[PDB]
């Protein structure tokens, strides 16, 4: 996988692809990899799956209280605390690579955080496999303080070059813009790329045309009365 | 050592438990509250107080979110609601945000606060919090539902009903005034009305604070482009608004 | 003073007796009547609410019936407060023992061990006991249906019929003259109903104060299953015993 | 009522057990303790009660990390439980942040202690006043302890019996300079009114023992007033109040 | 925690020995009458009030071996807490010692239940009474123990506790003899009804019988066969 | 009983009344005279029995070669002390290499009583030591109050008649010091001045027992005829 | 040896309209040796189905595991259990053991009740919600399942349809895979009735 | 009937012992009067100098709890330090842990969560000091929350303490009503703290020194004490007024 995070003037805009592996197999075709500290604090996961996800969700309860706590609207900086904290016990064993994404009152913010909890700052930030392939095209187009469509485009663009040279990304391409002073559209498909060409032949088989050995009905309804 | 382990909770030789009734005299002492449940939405209710007339009123919540879907608001104790809607927040969280990864209905929530309740009164240390709570909230399993909690540690559902130093007023004001099929608007000009006769204070919206688990709103929900999502079904309505609806009686 | 404002409680009285125990049967006594009629082909557990308003929400009320388990279900007289700690411990309990051995618990066992945890409150911590009395509606394949009371002593007690709560003496006096060793489910429903309607906590018995349950073999298969009626299904039965 | 424990509370908003124990600390022996320019000079009365007694062995004057004299009147266990307590606390600063603690941050830890006996029932109020000070980087302090767990900067304090005597004429003291006396001066006047705080001791006889912490003479560090010096503030002394 | 709910006495006893003694005594009657052969404890049922199934009501006879009974007065709530305590001191001599459990081992147990709540605070003692008997393996001498709420135990070769135990007593002074036990299983049985019909009354409906024979043979009597015992006795 | 019941009150008179009742075990128990001088610090102990068929009770316990204690109050609450400062007296030669010092033993001893004083559910010890020992500031006589406050004498008493002792010890108080190097002469003084603390209890020899402690003369403890050549 | 591939085991699960399938092998061993042939990996709570796959003790435990906890549930709230609740459930429960990872795949299939809406998801050793409404595949077969599903399958199928391509998939892959073959059992689950049918298939 | 002696409820509805606490506030008799300004927060609060040998530098009732937020404490001494230093711990936590500075709103109801758990144990007495929480905040504008030893508190435009604080309060509530806002617009922070002793002087009728006043100043992003020379100033533009 893939995961840019691209900050800009009026916002950030965090964007990942969709294609899920466990090993050389491809698991899902789609599956959104973008996770929800908060409703304005998205984050999307890229290294272990698994712990991605769970940890993204632990602290997403607990950031949920801060939010109630302080009754305002929570910062980018308290979730990247949290995480990085969370991580640094267990020394890197558990492998959470997570670009945090998000706005609050005091401007718009764009972190990454490493599975020992490493963090970094900057105005791009890509992590993941195919990061590398994304980085190249960034460093080119961007320059200081970009629009919202600019950069909806170049973050794009930039998941793209990851799928035709990394194969940890692939499959549609998911953007969700966050703005400062408005809600978060998250335009789930922004791009989709590669769908499947159609088959030659469709496959369809006559009743009795698999083996059957016996049959019965078995009934889950519920414990039935009389 | 610190032998306090013994509950300070005992039965009494009458029967009945002596703590509780105490606690239940401090929930008279407090203000009042009310809830109404409509068949399209509920509407809550409370009456602000202040220490001084310096103390702003705007920066004062009674009515609090647990989640998004679901209020609370109190008649007793500030002291005692105040730790304990944060107690009701930490284990709609702990048990059902990171078990079943979504906000828990408002009949499994209102169940576990009695828990906390419950071992409040058990051991000592500790002594039961002397508020009752209206959960108000809406689910998508048993649709809209209205609570009261005890400081006993025990919960009923309602369909109206008051707490407060006024709550006997309060209820036999709404007996007339529900009715099988009610509309949100309606609600608000009785939960109003009914408030008037049970607050002393100003009757202006900046003291009343009035909140409406009605409709859900998917522009407060932070985030668009999911329609499958919904957005908060507590909407607190701010004073001037609640201003429009004491016009509107 | 950590001692000074202890006044002990975990202790006997001259008699030999606790008097928090002595108590909590009193405040039990408040709490309305519950009633508990083993025929043979099920368990009648058939309760009257101890509160009643008519802007109370009655329709999804659950304060005296509550499920442990698929074939072990409740009835409370007491506080529910009070109850409802147990019958959490007691999901724990039957589901532990059905996850270990794979096999569902029975009666017995599960009655057994509500007791100990209120026998253990006046053993140790200074702990008043849980004022709780359960009527256990239970199946098991070893003696069929089975019928219990647990007082708040932490002792049980097996029944053919028994009350517990408000007029538990009147309900009682009740049972024995109309009880036959070959009653059935039907029998026991209309003796149950009527029971209640002499220890009847207004001046009419309704069927929306009413929590009213059974666990019926009719069920096919063998299976034991428990109905825990609507207002509107007790309502049908209130009929057919004539109240209305 | 209202002094069965500390957790009872009274509705004049005292506390009574530990105004008692403040009658604790006026049954003590007179303790005082001069702040200085450059340092504090504390004087101690130590009773002799019998020619039994050995003369400068029983100390109620115990150090703390090496530049802070701690010196008490009250009850002599109490006390020196509390600053046993407060040399674990010397030690775990020194650990930590490599550096003796200051004056301000050693009363704020014996401050919290003496404070949380206060709320307990497990654990009984203090009955100590101690008199504390020494020389930092951040000048000389002084500072006295109540066994409520209030403290204060001192141009003078005083404790014990004849603290009557002691507290007049340290109001004297600061109107003889309003900017204060040298830390030689202090010799002398930390044994003066000793000898005029043995008129609330009259009863019997005692044995001055002094010490100081000052820049200008020990260099800031907590060394004990001894042989010809010692003796030369006790022939001053002895004759003022002759 | 461990604010006394035990403490000591001006008369250099302790209260909640004293309590749990009349505790054991307003409990149900226990006697126990030991032959050459056999033990007997017959005990005292409550199963006055009618529709009670007394199928399913709890005995007052429980084995804790396959030759070692126990049966209890005082508290019913406090025995049935020993109960499962001796079962698991049953497993234990098994797992360390081998053999099934001595009665003498299981005696010292329950009375070292009783004397920890005894000497310690923040827990009082049962009160419970029990009488323990049975064989000890390879054994075919019948033991019959007495455990008092105390955490005193005491030998017997009869004994009662309960109600009106001083009746029951001073009858089997006149029957009973330490010399020359019963030489019968039945006689024993027999000698233990007649007790029992003094004062609990009420047929073979309040009276229950537990024999154990030696080397690892416990039976049950049941109704019926108690019922028997009482028409003849009272005949006779 | 206001306060008298508790150990946590203060005592409007700025005491613990439990303090004053832990000095009256001194007054019922045995008495014991201690003295020193530079060189040799004495303990002379009364031994007491229960009656004839009684033996006498060992008052005074070795804590090292060097170091011994005496009882003159309550046995079980000096059975508390003695074990803490005989594990507190090992452990300084363990760790540090050095003999314990006597001075520096009776302020530990000071604040653990303290901290059981000050805790509910405690008591001051009713237990009057006189500790004695040779360390390399010389000799020491210390004195243990219930409280916990250790004070130095040449000369000092603890148990009933204890007064009339410390008035002897008072006359001869120059006497006994400066005879230094024989341990035979500070013995005998010790005798005369527990003689003024009998109220016809007579010293016999298995009545009495002394301990000393020398510049070069172990910690000992001398019954039997080793306290027959000084009576 | 990995202690999931040690005793294979192999669950598919295909989505239709107004229907989900889930299937299984009876095949149970231990390394080389065949063990049983008598051992279903399907197990229900509700409408919910669970399919486990990998080490076997660890197929057991947790199918009482989630046992425990889906009792829990419906006594408390008195309803059937969802089946996007019970993902959360599983996705929280196999995080648990982080470290001594559990060493599973469990997969979900059941049909939402309330808007009739079929539903899966899938998870591996200590977690993961693999988000589909296409398939889900675990097991030692997994290579072969993927690629057989992919082509067979067409989306918004038939009860009867689905029947035939998952009976497929399963029966050519578990001939395929050396830790599967004895046996197939194949649920096919409607709104209303679930129909068991067992496959027959040739003895590996 | 220990319902005075421990913190269980009487039939009154009402913990006698946590009121007895707001009872200790007023037997020290420090005023404090604090106004939110238009770009600072500004307390002045009494300073009791008893005798020539009190060195007034030391005496403190103004503790720095965070970079920005100063605390005034009007009870007892002991429990002001102990009350100062736990606010303290928790704020530092909370910049530890959420990795920006405590907000004024929060830290308030931090130590109101506390204060009612120590009216909810029985062998931990509630400390007896009543907390004032001066800043400005970034997010909140000019703020004050006072705190209580219930667990109570809430908002302020201005508040005051101590015996004498209810004429204060008149005051304050006047100058409101003409400005017909809920804070003072003057830009100048040293103007506001003129103000503020003004509505001091008349309340309790007493003209001060600069060793009688101890004033802290929250401005922006900073919170500072002035030194009795300042102070100083401040009492002599009063009269420039």
């Amino acid at each position: 996988t893939t995961i840019v995070g691209v900050k800009f003037n009026n916002g950030v805009v965090i964007a990942a692809d969709t294609r899920s592996t466990q090993g050389p197999i491809v698991a899902d075709k789609n599956c959104a990899k973008l996770h929800r500290i908060s409703p304005k604090i998205w984050c999307a996961g890229a290294g272990t799956a698994a712990d991605t996800e769970a940890v993204t969700q632990l602290i997403g309860s607990n950031i949920e209280l801060h939010s109630l706590y302080t009754s305002r609207e929570p910062r980018v900086v308290s979730a990247l605390q949290m995480l990085k904290q969370h991580l640094f016990k267990y020394q890197g064993h558990i492998g959470a690579y997570l670009i945090v994404a998000g706005v609050d009152p005091t401007g718009s913010h764009l972190f990454s955080i490493h599975a020992h909890g490493s963090t970094d700052v900057g105005y791009y930030l890509s992590l993941g496999s195919g990061s590398l392939a994304a980085m190249a095209v960034l460093e080119s187009h961007w320059k200081q303080d970009l629009t919202k469509e600019e950069a909806i485009k170049l973050a794009s663009d930039a998941i793209q070059a990851g799928i035709w040279n990394d194969l940890g990304s692939g499959s549609n391409v998911d953007v969700c813009v966050m703005e400062i002073g408005k809600d978060a559209e998250y335009l789930r498909n922004y791009l989709t790329p590669n769908v499947r060409e159609e088959k030659q032949k469709s496959y369809k088989f006559p009743r009795g045309t698999t083996a059957v050995l016996k049959e019965s009905i078995v009934n889950i309804c519920d414990i039935q009365e009389e | 050592t610190d032998r306090y382990s013994f509950s300070l909770t005992t039965f009494s030789p009458s029967g009945k438990l002596g703590q509780i009734d105490y606690a239940l005299t401090a929930v008279k002492q407090g203000v009042t509250s009310l809830g109404i449940k409509a068949t399209n939405g509920v509407v809550i209710a409370t009456e602000k107080k202040s220490s001084s007339p310096l103390a702003m009123s705007e920066t004062l919540s009674k009515v609090s979110l647990l989640t998004p879907d679901i209020g609370a608001v109190y008649s007793g104790m500030g002291p005692d609601y105040r730790v304990l809607v944060d107690k009701s927040r930490k284990v709609a969280h702990t048990s059902y945000k990171r078990i079943y990864g979504e906000y828990p209905p408002t009949k499994l929530l209102v169940s576990e606060v009695a828990k906390i309740m419950q071992e409040a009164t058990q051991s000592g240390g500790v002594r039961p919090f002397g508020v009752s709570l209206l959960i108000a909230g809406h689910d998508e399993f048993n649709g809209f539902s209205l609570y009261q909690v005890d400081p006993s540690g025990s919960y009923f559902p309602w369909k109206a009903t008051a707490i407060g130093k006024g709550s006997v007023a309060a209820k036999t004001f709404l007996e007339k005034r529900w009715n099988d099929e009610l509309e949100l608007e309606d609600a608000i000009h009785i939960a109003l009305l009914t408030l008037k006769e049970s607050v002393e204070g100003e009757f202006n919206g900046d003291t009343i604070e009035l909140a409406i688990i009605g409709d859900e709103n998917p522009d407060l929900l932070g985030y668009t482009g999911i329609p499958t999502d919904k957005g908060p079904r507590f909407r607190k309505l701010t004073s001037q608004e609640i201003n429009d609806r004491l016009e509107a009686l | 003073g950590s001692r000074r404002y202890d006044s002990r409680t975990t202790i006997f009285s001259p008699e030999g007796r606790l008097y928090q125990v002595e108590y909590a049967l009193e405040s039990i006594s408040h709490a309305g009547t519950a009633i508990g009629i083993m025929a043979s082909d099920g368990i009648v557990l058939a309760a009257e609410r101890k509160v009643t308003s008519t802007l109370l929400e009655q329709d999804t009320s659950t304060e005296k019936l509550y499920k442990l388990n698929d074939k072990i279900a409740v009835a409370v007289a007491g506080l529910t407060a009070d109850a409802e700690i147990l019958i959490n411990t007691a999901r724990i309990h039957a589901q532990n023992y059905l996850k270990t051995y794979n096999e569902d618990i029975p009666v017995e066992i599960l009655v057994r061990r509500l007791s100990d945890i209120k026998q253990g409150y006046t053993q140790h911590g200074g702990l008043r006991p849980f004022g709780v009395s359960f009527i256990y509606a239970g199946y098991d394949d070893r003696y069929g249906y089975q019928l219990y009371t647990s007082n708040p002593s932490g002792n049980y007690t097996g029944w053919k019929a028994i009350s517990v709560g408000a007029n538990t003496s009147a309900a009682q006096t009740l049972l024995q003259m109309d009880y036959k060793d070959d009653m059935k489910v039907d029998d026991a429903i209309e003796l149950a109903l009527k029971t209640l309607s002499k220890t009847t906590d207004s001046s009419a018995l309704t069927y929306d104060r009413l929590e009213f349950a059974t666990i019926r073999k009719g069920a096919n298969d063998g299976e034991v299953y428990q109905k825990i009626f609507k207002p509107q299904e007790i309502k049908d039965i209130l009929v057919k015993t004539g109240i209305t | 009522g209202y002094d069965l424990s500390n957790s009872v509370f009274s509705p004049d908003g005292r506390n009574f057990q530990v105004e008692y124990a403040v009658k604790a600390v006026e049954n003590g022996t007179t303790s005082i303790g001069i702040k200085c320019n450059d340092g504090v000079v504390f004087a101690v009365e130590k009773l002799i009660t019998s020619k039994l007694l050995v003369p400068q062995k029983n100390v109620k004057i115990q150090v703390v990390d090496r530049h802070i004299g701690c010196v008490y009147s009250g009850l002599i266990p109490d006390g020196r439980h509390l600053v046993n307590r407060g040399r674990e606390e010397a030690a775990s600063f020194k650990k930590l942040y490599k550096t003796p603690i200051p004056i301000p941050a050693f009363a704020d830890r014996l401050g919290q202690y003496v404070q949380a006996h206060t709320l307990y029932n497990s654990v009984r109020p203090f009955g100590v006043s101690t008199i504390f000070g020494g020389v930092d980087k951040n000048g000389a302090h002084l500072y006295m302890l109540e066994p409520s767990g209030s403290y204060w900067g001192y141009k003078g304090a005083a404790t014990g019996k004849g603290r009557q005597s002691a507290k007049a004429e340290l109001e004297k003291l600061v109107d003889h300079h309003p900017e204060g006396l040298s830390a030689r001066e202090a010799v002398k006047q930390a044994a003066k009114i000793i000898y005029l705080a043995h008129e609330d001791n009259k009863e019997k006889d005692f044995e001055l023992e002094i010490s100081w912490c000052s820049l200008s003479e020990t260099n800031g560090l907590h060394k004990f007033v001894k042989g010809d010096l010692l003796q030369e503030a006790i022939d001053f002394a002895q004759k003022e109040i002759n | 925690y461990d604010r006394a709910l035990s403490i000591f006495s001006p008369d250099g006893h302790i209260f909640q020995v004293e309590y749990a003694l009349e505790a054991v005594k307003r409990g149900t009657c226990a006697v126990g009458v030991k032959g050459k052969n056999c033990v007997v404890l017959g005990c005292e049922r409550r199963s006055t009030l009618k529709l009670q199934d007394t199928r399913i009501t709890p005995s007052k006879v429980s084995k804790i071996d396959s030759h070692v009974v126990l049966s209890f007065s005082g508290l019913n709530a406090d025995s049935r807490i020993l109960i499962e305590k001796a079962r698991v001191e049953a497993q234990s001599h098994r797992l360390t010692l081998e053999d099934p459990v001595t009665v003498e081992y299981l005696t010292r147990y329950v009375a070292g239940v009783q004397q920890r709540y005894t000497q310690s605070g923040g827990v009082r003692p049962f009160g419970v009474s029990t009488l323990i008997a049975g064989f000890d393996p390879r054994d075919d001498e019948p033991k019959l123990y007495q455990t008092e709420p105390s955490g005193i135990y005491s030998s017997w070769s009869a004994q009662t506790i309960g109600r009106n135990s001083k009746t029951v007593r001073e009858f089997l002074e006149k029957n009973y003899d330490r010399k020359e036990p019963p030489a019968t299983v039945e006689e024993c049985v027999k000698l233990t009804v007649r007790s029992l019909l003094e004062v609990v009354q009420t047929g073979a409906k309040n009276i229950e019988i537990t024999v154990v024979k030696p080397d690892s043979d416990i039976v049950a009597l049941s109704s019926e066969e108690i019922n028997q015992y009482v028409t003849q006795i009272e005949q006779e | 009983n206001n306060y008298d019941g508790d150990t946590v009150t203060f005592s409007p008179t700025g005491r613990l009344f439990q303090v004053e009742y832990a000095l009256e075990a001194i007054k019922q128990g045995s008495v014991t005279v201690g003295l020193r001088s530079n060189t040799h610090a004495v303990l002379v102990a009364l031994k007491r029995n229960a009656d004839e068929l009684s033996s006498y009770q060992k008052k005074i316990i070795k804590c090292d070669e060097h170091m011994g204690l005496s009882l003159a109050g309550l046995a079980p609450d000096a059975r508390v002390l003695s074990n803490y400062l005989r594990q507190q007296c090992n452990y300084s030669s363990l760790v540090f290499n050095r003999k314990l010092a006597v001075e520096r033993a009776g302020h530990l001893l000071c604040d653990k009583a303290q901290k059981n004083t000050q805790s509910y559910g405690g008591r001051p010890y009713g237990v009057g030591l006189l500790i004695i020992g040779y360390d390399k500031s010389g000799a020491h006589l210390l004195e243990f109050q219930p409280s916990g406050n250790v004070t130095e004498l040449y000369g000092t008493a603890i148990g009933a008649r204890s007064q009339g002792a410390k008035t002897y010890l008072e006359r001869t108080l120059d006497t006994f010091i400066k005879i230094d190097g024989n341990p035979d002469e500070l013995i005998k003084a010790g005798v005369e001045a527990i003689s003024q603390s009998l109220r016809d209890e007579s010293l016999t020899v298995d009545n009495l027992s002394i301990a000393i402690v020398g510049k070069d003369t172990p910690f000992t403890i001398y019954d039997g005829e080793a306290v027959a050549k000084y009576i | 040896s990995d202690p999931s591939s040690i005793n294979g085991g192999i669950v598919v699960a295909m989505t239709g309209k107004d229907c989900v399938a889930i299937a299984c092998d009876l095949r149970l061993g231990s390394q080389s040796l065949g063990v049983s042939n008598k051992f279903e990996k399907i197990f229900h709570y509700g409408h919910v189905f669970l399919g486990i796959t990998g080490l076997a003790t660890d197929v057991t435990t947790l199918n009482e595991m989630f046992r425990y906890k889906t009792n829990l549930y419906k006594l408390k709230e008195e309803r059937a259990i969802e089946p996007e609740t019970f993902t959360q459930l599983v996705s929280s429960s196999l995080y648990e053991r982080r470290f001594g990872p559990y060493f599973v795949g469990p997969v979900v299939a059941g049909i939402n009740s309330k808007s009739g809406k079929p539903f899966i998801a899938g998870f591996d050793l200590i977690g993961c919600i693999d988000e589909a409404k296409d398939f889900i595949v675990s097991g030692t077969a997994s290579d072969q399942l993927f690629g057989m599903c992919e082509s067979l399958y067409e989306p918004n199928l038939e009860p009867e349809d689905l029947f035939e391509t998952i009976s497929q998939a399963l029966l050519n892959a578990a001939d395929r895979d050396a830790l599967s073959g004895w046996g197939a059992v194949v649920y096919i689950i409607k709104k209303d009735e679930v129909v068991k049918r067992y496959l027959k298939m040739r003895q590996d | 009937g220990y319902d005075r002696h421990i913190t269980i409820f009487s039939p009154e509805g009402r913990l006698y012992q946590v009121e007895y606490a707001f009872k200790a506030t007023n037997q020290t008799n420090i005023n404090s009067l604090a106004v939110r300004g238009k770009d600072c927060t500004v307390v002045i609060s009494q300073k009791k100098v008893p005798d020539k040998l009190l060195d007034p530098t030391t005496v403190s009732y103004i503790f720095c709890i965070s970079r920005t937020i100063g605390m005034v404490v009007n009870g007892p001494i002991p429990d002001a330090r102990n009350a100062a230093l736990r606010a303290k711990a928790e704020a530092a936590e909370f910049r530890y842990k959420y990795g920006y500075d405590m907000p004024c709103d929060v830290l308030a109801k931090r130590m109101a969560n506390l204060s009612q758990i120590y009216t909810q144990r029985a062998y931990m007495r509630p400390l007896g000091v009543i907390l004032t929480f001066v800043s400005v905040d970034e997010e909140l504008g000019p703020s004050i929350y006072k705190t209580d030893p219930a667990g109570y508190y809430v908002g302020y435009k201005a508040t005051a303490t101590g015996p004498k604080q209810q004429e204060i309060t008149t005051n304050l509530e006047n100058h409101f009503k003409k400005s017909k806002i809920d804070h003072i617009n003057e830009e100048s922070w040293e103007k506001v703290v003129e103000f503020a002793i003004t509505h001091m002087i008349d309340a309790l009728g007493t003209e001060f020194s600069k060793n009688d006043l101890e004033v802290g100043v929250a401005t922006k992003d900073k919170f500072f004490t002035l030194s009795a020379e300042n102070i100083e100033e401040r009492l002599v533009a009063i009269a420039e007024q």
